[PDB]
């Protein structure tokens, strides 16, 4: 615990941001740094420190976390500090695997709360939710022939 | 006897597909509007323009009553909301319009 | 029987036959995103609006502006109430060294501060949010239960209607498994998925 | 309400009513191979583009 000088990390991250004038940031594999901490309170304090530093800058950040054996995260604390939590799942049933997506928390507004199967394909992530389907069509007055003139005569 | 069902009653129309269930409900609503009252018709499987066209062939004029502000025709798929929010929306809408007949 | 304080959530007051207990702490437990913070926010705001009861929102984790913004979309003019001096948001931060072990925090020091906050607005309702930061440190079951009892007794002495938000973690009701045996009212909020459909559920 | 940043994954922006929060961190959790790295890569690339 506390072995890494988080302010040192903060200095570096600042350098990187000011290079490109970033407005979005991704922190990937922060488990390496925070798997060390072995007291629950100290770890939560450090995670809060990092999150507060990120929030101060006004940088839109995405942090990738590993589920491990947990419901959402291996160490079980990051999901209670962030404002938006998105769970990605890949489950097998009857030998068929399905990618699923869920927004567990999003403080500040309404959102979808179901599980939405998605697809990683040649162009990227694709979600076609079934909750976006309404009943607002348009109607036409022409008719379509069947190719069976007897059947059309029945209408 | 007496000329129909009692007013605040609950009426269930049952049948197979193509039976005429939607037509009877629309006749109920159209009559309710024709007497000057207000009606709300919640459809979960057909759209508003399509339902109007379909009922037009049976001689009903559901469009007249929509344009006259006496019939509110609401269409939403069962998968659009959760069972709680379906109820919430239905109750809120029924409150506001203050209908006499709800289908 | 006992006095009760209406929450403003009609339908939970009907179930509770009046509301949450007056002068005793209550525990709202849930996992992440279950709504146990909106519950306390609604409690405070409805109390101030419908009964003229000034409230205090003690937070050990979140910042006051974050709390204010998290409920803006729901129509609560929380910034108005804070300006009008009818609600106070108090941030009691803890550093990593502070939270290292048992008894590290001077609970009487906390009690002094909470008193200051209460007497600012003349509060009659209080919310303690994220007390896990302070009490996750304690690692002996007996010492932790003693400290939790100390805090609850101090709250009960003042006659302040309190709501405490607790995190389920991997437990049935609470992560550490002891707060539910010390409080008088326990409310569990749940968000379960079945056949890909999620349902919010509530239980007393 | 709050400001939001579009991710470029149309269909997740619709669910979120605009995208991920602006100025706040977000957590994407998953096991191995669940796509939580492609999510962040898409976020960054679509944001820049
Ligand atoms: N102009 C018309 N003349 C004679 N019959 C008609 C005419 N228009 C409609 N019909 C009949 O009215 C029927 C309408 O069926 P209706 O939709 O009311 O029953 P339903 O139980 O609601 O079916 P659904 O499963 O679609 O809900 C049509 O099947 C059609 O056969
Ligand atoms: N304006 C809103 N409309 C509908 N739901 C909302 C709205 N605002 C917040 N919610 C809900 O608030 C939930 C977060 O609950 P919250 O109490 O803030 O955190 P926690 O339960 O971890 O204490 C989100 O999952 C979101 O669904
Ligand atoms: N071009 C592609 N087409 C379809 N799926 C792809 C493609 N590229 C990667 N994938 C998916 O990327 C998955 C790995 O996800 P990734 O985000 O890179 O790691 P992790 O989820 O552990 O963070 C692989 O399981 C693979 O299915
Ligand atoms: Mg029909
Ligand atoms: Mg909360
Ligand atoms: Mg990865």
């Amino acid at each position: 615990i506390g072995d890494y000088d988080l302010e040192g990390l903060f200095l570096r991250l600042e350098l990187a941001i000011d290079t490109v004038g970033a407005k979005r940031v991704v922190l990937d594999t922060i488990e390496s740094l925070f798997s060390a901490f072995s007291n629950p309170a100290i770890l939560r304090a450090e995670i809060r420190r990092l999150f507060d530093w990120l929030k101060e800058r006004g940088l839109t950040t995405v942090i990738t976390a590993e589920r491990g054996d947990g419901a959402l995260t291996r160490q079980g604390l990051e999901e209670y500090v962030s404002d938006c939590v998105i769970l990605l799942d890949h489950r097998v049933e009857n030998q068929i695997s399905t990618r699923r997506l869920r927004i567990v928390k999003y403080r500040g507004t309404a959102h979808g709360t179901n599980e939405y199967p998605f697809l990683i394909d040649t162009d990227g992530f694709s979600v076609l939710p079934v909750s976006a389907l309404g009943l607002l069509h348009q109607v036409h007055e022409e008719r379509i022939a069947s190719g069976v003139p007897d059947l059309d005569a029945m209408m | 006897a007496g000329g129909g069902f009692f007013r605040g009653s609950s009426i269930l129309v049952s049948g197979v597909a193509g039976a005429g269930k939607s037509s009877l409900a629309a006749h109920f609503a159209a009559a309710a509007c024709a007497r000057g009252e207000r009606a709300m018709y919640f459809s979960f499987e057909e759209a508003a323009d399509q339902a109007v066209r379909n009922m037009r062939s049976l001689g009903l004029d559901l469009g007249r009553w929509r344009d006259a502000g006496l019939l509110r025709f609401m269409a939403t798929r069962p998968t659009f909301y959760s069972l709680e929010m379906h109820l919430a929306v239905i109750l809120r809408e029924v409150m506001r319009f203050e209908p006499s007949v709800v289908v | 029987g006992i006095g009760k304080s209406p929450t403003g959530i009609q339908g939970f007051d009907e179930l509770t036959l009046g509301g949450l207990p007056t002068g005793r702490p209550s525990l709202v437990c849930g996992s992440a995103g279950c709504g146990k913070t909106l519950f306390a926010s609604t409690f405070l705001i409805n109390g101030v609006r419908d009964h003229g009861e000034p409230g205090v929102f003690v937070t050990f984790e979140e910042r006051p502006e974050d709390i204010v913004n998290n409920v803006a979309s729901l129509g609560f003019e929380l910034d108005k109430l804070i300006e009008e001096e009818k609600i106070a948001i108090e941030h009691i931060a803890v550093d990593p060294s502070e939270v290292a072990e048992i008894g590290d925090y001077d609970l009487e020091g906390l009690f002094l501060r909470l008193e200051l906050a209460i007497d600012t607005v003349g509060a009659k309702r209080v919310v303690l949010d994220t007390i896990e930061s302070l009490f996750s440190a304690f690692s002996n079951p007996a010492i932790l239960r003693a400290e939790i009892r100390r805090l609850f007794d101090w709250l009960k002495e003042r006659g302040l209607t309190t709501v405490i938000t607790a995190e389920r973690g991997d437990g049935a009701l609470t992560r550490q498994g002891l707060e539910e045996y010390v409080s008088d009212c326990v409310i569990l909020l749940d968000h379960r998925v079945e056949n890909q459909i999620s349902t919010r559920r509530l239980r007393i």
